[PDB]
C-alpha cells in the first residue's frame, strides 16, 4: 500500500535511525519482542506504513543498516531493542567494512560490491505491489555516509523511477576544522546529488543543535548522546499524518507535493518547540492552540543557521504547522485567523503564499494525550546564506593547496571541483530571481 | 402582588420546577386588616431567594465587570494592546472587511494578556 524502505547509512545516520524505531514502539503499544498491550489496534488505527506487515503480530522494520565502521553496530545487540531488527535482512554477526575514511573509498566501494547491495535489499521492495519510495536516512560529516550515499542516489534513480525521493539528511558541524579537514570536499560532493538526482532534502544543521541542546536542555558538555533526541522526535511527528488515521497529506508524498516550489529548490527549515517536561503541570488547565503557532513563525525553534537581518529582502513561499494530539480544533480556524494580521511571513510579491494546517490524534499515551505539540515543515528563501557560508569556506580551501594532492590519487582524474561551485551558484541564483 | 407574579412567570417559563416561592405556600387568612401583613411575608423572602441566584450563583456581578473593563476601560492591559491594534484598521476609511479583522486582533490583545475571567469577556462582540 504505502509501504516506505528507509535506507540507514554511515556512522551518524544509523544511530539517529536506531531510536527512531526505538520511538515507534512506545507509540504504538507494543514490546520489539512481543505484545503485551492491547492498546495497538484499538488506539492506534493503522502500523503496516513503515514496519513490515505482520506474520505473527511482529511489526518487522522495513530497514537496511550499512556502515563501513563496525563501531555503530556493536552497540546495538547488547541493546534490547535488536531483538526486533532481524539478522538475516541486512547483515548477520560479525558484520565488518573498510579501514577506513574517505568519500572515494564507500564512492570506490560500491561498485565492487554492487552485487550484493542490490540483492537484498530489493527482497523488501516486491513485499507490496505499490510501492511509495525510498528515505536515505543518511548523513553528511564523515566520509562513510557521504561516499558510499552518493552512489545509490544514482542507480536507484533508473531501476526505480517512479518512486519517491527524498531525504532526512543531517549537516556537519563548522566550529573548528581540526580533527575533520576533509568537511567541505566531501559535503558539496553529495549536495550536487541532493539536487539534481534527488528530489527533496529535510536539512538538520549541527551548529544549530547545540543552540537548542544549551537552551532549555541544560548541559554542561556536550556529547554525542543528546544528538538523537531532537531528531527521532520529529521524524515521528512528520508521519504522524501517515502513520496514524489522517486525511489530507496521509502520504508522504502528500505533504511533499504542497510544499516545494521547484526542483533544486526543496531545503525545508524545521521547527519544534516542546520539549521541557515540567511543562506538563501547567496543561491541565487547557492550554490552547491559539499560542502555540505564534512563535513557529518566531525565529526561535528553528533549526537552520541563518541571518537575522536577511529576512526582510527574503519571502515565504510554502509554511506547514502540524498540531498533534488535542488540538481543541473549534480554535483551529481562530489561530489561522491571527496570521494575515500580523505578517510574520513575508509572502511572494510574483504568486500566493499558504499557511497550511494539519492535526491528527497521537499515541494513546499520558505524555501525548496531555501536552500540544507543534511541528514546523518551513520553506523560506534564506537559505542561501548556508549555501553562501559552505562555498565560501569551499574556495577558500582551494587556494591554501589543501587536498588537491592527496586526494586525486585514487578514482579521480579531472578537476570536478568546478562542476560543483557553479551548480550550487546556479541554487543560488535561482532562489533570489524566484521573487520577480 | 403585580410585581410577585412577574418574578414567579419568569421562574416558571425557565423550568417550570425552579420556583422561588418554595417552602412558603401558607394559606391566606379571613381577616379585616392581617391579609396585608401575610402579603408582607411573601414579597421579603421571594425577592430575595432570587436576588442570591442570580447574582452569585449564576455571576450577575461578573458581567458587569467585564462591561467595565472594556465600556470604562478599567483593566487597560489587553485594551492598549487592543487599542494600538485599531490604529493600524483605522488609519484608512472603513471597509466591510474590516470589522471581520478587529475581533482577530481583539483576541489576539487578549489571550495574551491570559486572565481568567475571560470567559466573560467571549460575549464582547464588535460594531462598526
Amino acid at each position: 500500500p504505502r509501504e516506505i524502505i528507509t535506507l540507514q547509512l554511515g556512522q551518524c545516520g544509523n544511530q539517529i535511525g536506531f531510536e527512531f524505531w526505538k520511538q515507534l514502539c512506545a507509540e504504538h503499544g507494543i514490546s520489539p519482542e512481543g505484545i503485551v498491550e492491547e492498546f495497538a489496534t484499538e488506539g492506534t488505527d493503522r502500523k503496516d506504513v513503515f514496519f513490515y506487515q505482520a506474520d505473527d503480530e511482529h511489526y518487522i522494520p522495513r530497514a537496511v543498516l550499512l556502515d563501513l565502521e563496525p563501531r555503530v553496530i556493536h552497540s546495538i545487540l547488547n541493546s534490547p531493542y535488536a531483538n526486533l531488527y532481524n539478522p538475516e535482512n541486512i547483515y548477520l554477526s560479525e558484520h565488518g567494512g573498510g579501514a577506513g575514511n574517505n568519500w572515494a573509498s564507500g564512492f570506490s566501494q560500491g561498485e565492487k560490491i554492487h552485487e550484493d547491495i542490490f540483492d537484498i535489499i530489493d527482497r523488501e521492495a516486491d513485499g507490496s505491489d505499490s510501492l511509495e519510495g525510498f528515505v536515505l536516512c543518511h548523513s553528511i560529516a564523515g566520509g562513510t555516509g557521504s561516499g558510499l550515499g552518493s552512489y545509490l542516489l544514482e542507480r536507484l534513480n533508473d531501476r526505480y523511477p517512479k518512486k519517491l525521493v527524498q531525504t532526512y539528511s543531517v549537516f556537519p558541524n563548522q566550529d573548528e576544522m581540526s580533527h575533520v579537514v576533509v568537511q567541505p570536499y566531501n559535503s558539496l560532493l553529495t549536495l550536487k546529488r541532493l539536487t539534481q538526482n534527488a528530489d527533496c532534502v529535510v536539512v538538520l544543521d549541527n551548529t544549530a543543535l547545540n543552540r537548542i541542546a544549551t537552551d532549555r536542555l541544560h548541559i554542561q558538555n556536550p556529547s554525542f548522546s543528546q544528538i538523537n533526541q531532537l531528531v527521532s522526535t520529529i521524524m515521528s511527528a512528520s508521519t504522524t499524518t501517515l502513520r496514524y488515521p489522517g486525511y489530507m497529506n496521509n502520504d508522504l508524498i502528500g505533504l511533499i507535493a504542497s510544499l516545494i516550489p521547484t526542483p533544486r529548490l526543496h531545503f525545508l527549515m524545521t521547527g519544534y518547540t516542546p520539549l521541557t517536561t515540567d511543562q506538563s503541570v501547567a496543561s491541565v488547565r487547557k492550554t490552547t492552540v491559539l499560542d502555540v503557532m505564534r512563535r513557529l513563525l518566531q525565529p526561535k525553534n528553528v533549526m537552520v543557521s541563518t541571518g537575522r537581518d536577511r529576512q526582510t529582502n527574503h519571502c515565504y513561499i510554502a509554511i506547514l504547522n502540524i498540531i498533534q494530539g488535542e488540538v481543541d480544533p473549534t480554535q483551529v480556524h481562530k489561530s489561522l485567523q491571527r496570521i494575515r494580521e500580523r505578517k510574520l511571513a513575508n509572502f511572494i510579491p510574483w504568486g500566493p503564499a499558504s499557511i497550511q494546517v494539519a492535526l491528527s490524534r497521537k499515541s494513546p499515551y499520558l505524555p501525548s494525550a496531555h501536552r500540544v505539540s507543534g511541528l514546523m515543515m518551513a520553506n523560506h528563501t534564506n537559505i542561501s546564506s548556508l549555501f553562501e557560508r559552505t562555498c565560501r569556506q569551499y574556495d577558500k580551501l582551494r587556494k591554501r593547496e589543501a587536498f588537491l594532492e592527496q586526494f586525486r590519487k585514487e578514482d579521480i582524474f579531472k578537476d570536478n571541483f568546478d562542476e560543483l561551485d557553479n551548480s550550487r551558484e546556479i541554487v543560488q541564483q535561482l532562489i533570489d530571481e524566484y521573487h520577480a | 402582588i403585580l410585581s410577585t407574579g412577574k418574578y414567579l412567570n419568569v421562574v416558571r417559563e425557565c423550568g417550570h420546577d425552579v420556583t422561588c416561592p418554595d417552602a412558603k405556600e401558607i394559606t391566606y387568612t379571613l381577616k379585616e386588616q392581617a391579609y396585608v401583613e401575610r402579603i408582607e411575608k411573601a414579597y421579603n423572602y421571594a425577592s430575595k431567594v432570587l436576588l442570591d441566584f442570580l447574582m452569585e450563583e449564576e455571576e450577575l456581578v461578573a458581567h458587569l465587570r467585564s462591561i467595565k473593563h472594556y465600556f470604562l476601560m478599567d483593566q487597560g492591559d489587553f485594551f492598549v494592546h487592543f487599542m494600538d491594534l485599531t490604529e493600524e484598521e483605522l488609519k484608512k476609511p472603513v471597509d466591510d472587511i474590516i470589522p471581520t479583522r478587529l475581533e482577530a486582533l481583539l483576541e489576539l490583545a487578549l489571550r495574551m494578556s491570559t486572565a481568567n475571567t475571560d470567559p466573560f469577556k467571549d460575549d464582547l462582540k464588535i460594531e462598526l
